[PDB]
């Protein structure tokens, strides 16, 4: 691999996701990949589709071969079954050859194909346990890691809120300045990460770190927002609240409904608090925060060209807390599958206006804090 | 998941072996399959992969034209036949699926008689 070639793969933002071009089959026919760290399936369109441009055809690629079963995915809220297959696929930027790996064409979904995307397949990057039908699945990294002799080590970083990279095999140090502070990977399914504390304002909320994790902590790429289980999330809601300078926000805004919105160039930024999640060191005794500014929880989004409006970042969770791209678009992320922890660096594209919109720090001291906020 | 390599052995410069592995825990015949080596003191090197039905099989360059990979399903196994032996070919072979692998099988290729 070359990691300095990957630099720039991805394109897309937050609300929309990040995406890789990927070249299927013989001859090969280019597909937009959404980047998901959250599953482990290689699923494509395999039909035409509200939503989607392009969608790849079996019948057209020579190497394409069928298992002769299906496999059918079902989210909580949406789903797709598949033909499971294996084809041959080259990824233009970072790679010499092609390799041979598992792929599902979707012939049927239900919420899945969404407005506004511009992907038309997604690449599952989480661990082989998750894969469907079964574990047995050979993942599309696991595929690339034996077949193209790189480490087991992905990261990412992502752009918009200021495209983005992603990086196969590796670390690329480009892409970030100062320090990576790694966490333990605490369960290999999703990437599970152990949550000690949440700030607001530089106010810690008085939960019980359990709290943080009782469903998973999990790092999500394929995740728009950061989702956080109900109790956390009102307790954020009134942090927020209490912390801003002069009251702004409606009910409806930190619900999603409403929009607040700034006649142009308006929007007091400074009224508004920093956000810092605390992840466990490697080291047990100490702990780092990764900080988002208002700029990454305060979204732009289309009043009419006098006014700048915006949604919040942040929303509610049934099953999960899940870091997605509201986070991750200010950090480089690293998938340290090999040492089984995550890594993270502020991305110095996270700045917006002359200022960066994130931040990272440590070490604390977790003397004060259980020695595990998994439930156990 | 099981996966069991044999069939490695000590071959002189220009000597065949041909390495088997035996597959048990999961459907074999609908499994992409692939052999890695590995040496003391190097990187861990791709040598082949072969899809499910058979029909397509892919090679190292370092490799390509002496070595042959082959499956049986019905069976359960996977093969490595190895032909024109190098020194340089000397490592550790193990079979490979799904993040998986077997304990491996030594190929010692030398004229230390
Ligand atoms: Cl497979």
């Amino acid at each position: 691999a070359n990691f300095l070639a990957m630099v720039d793969n991805l394109q897309g933002d937050s609300g929309r996701g990040y995406y890789l071009e990927m070249l299927i089959g013989t001859p090969p026919q280019k597909l937009q990949i959404l980047v998901d760290t959250g599953s482990s399936n290689f699923a494509v369109a395999g039909t035409p589709h509200s939503y989607i441009d392009t969608y790849f055809d079996t019948e057209r690629s020579s190497t394409y071969r069928s298992k002769g079963f299906d496999v059918t995915v079902k989210y909580t809220q949406g789903s797709w079954t598949g033909f499971v297959g294996e084809d041959l696929v080259t990824i233009p930027k970072g790679f010499n050859t092609s390799f041979l790996v598992n792929i599902a064409t979707i012939f049927e979904s239900e919420n899945f194909f969404l407005p506004g995307i511009k992907w038309n397949g997604i690449l599952g990057l989480a661990y082989a346990t998750l894969a469907k039908p079964s574990s047995s699945l050979e993942t599309f990294f696991d595929s690339l890691v034996t077949q193209a002799n790189i480490p087991n080590v992905f990261s990412m970083q992502m752009c918009g809120a200021g495209g983005g990279s992603l990086v196969l095999g590796g670390i690329e140090p480009s892409l970030y300045k100062g320090d990576i502070w790694y966490t333990p990977i605490k369960e290999e399914w999703y990437y599970q990460i152990e949550i000690l504390k949440l700030e607001i304002g530089g106010q810690s909320l008085n939960l019980d770190c359990r709290e943080y994790n009782a469903d998973k902590a999990i790092v999500d790429s394929g995740t728009t927002l950061l989702r956080l289980p109900q109790k956390v999330f009102d307790a954020v809601v009134e942090a927020v609240a209490r912390a801003s300078l002069i009251p702004e926000f409606s009910d409806g805004f930190w619900t999603g409904s409403q929009l607040a919105c700034w006649t142009n160039s308006e929007t007091p930024w400074s009224y508004f608090p920093k956000i810092s999640i605390y992840l466990r060191d490697e080291n047990s005794s100490r702990s780092f925060r990764i900080t988002i500014l208002p700029q990454l929880y305060i979204q732009p989004m289309m009043a009419g060209l006098n006014y700048e409006c915006y949604r919040f970042g942040i929303s509610p969770s049934t099953n999960a807390l899940v870091i997605g791209a509201t986070v991750m678009e200010g950090f480089y992320v690293i998938f340290d599958r090999a040492q089984k922890r995550v890594g993270f660096a502020a991305s110095p594209c996270a700045e917006i206006a002359g200022a960066a919109v994130s931040e990272i720090s440590g070490p604390f001291s977790t003397e004060d804090v259980a020695s595990n906020c998994v439930p156990a | 998941v099981q996966l069991q390599e044999s069939g490695g052995g000590l071959v002189q410069p220009g000597g065949s072996l041909r390495l088997s592995c035996a597959a048990s825990g999961f459907t074999f015949s609908s499994a992409i399959m692939t052999w890695v080596r590995q040496a003391p003191g190097k990187g861990r090197e791709w040598v082949s992969t072969i899809g499910s039905d058979g029909s397509i099989t892919t090679y190292a360059d370092s490799v390509k034209g002496r070595f042959t990979i082959s499956r049986d399903n019905a069976r359960n196994t996977l093969y490595l036949q190895m032909n024109s032996l190098k020194p340089e070919d000397t490592a550790v072979y193990y079979c490979t699926s799904a993040g998986r692998r077997g304990p491996g099988t030594q190929v010692t290729v030398s004229s230390h008689h």
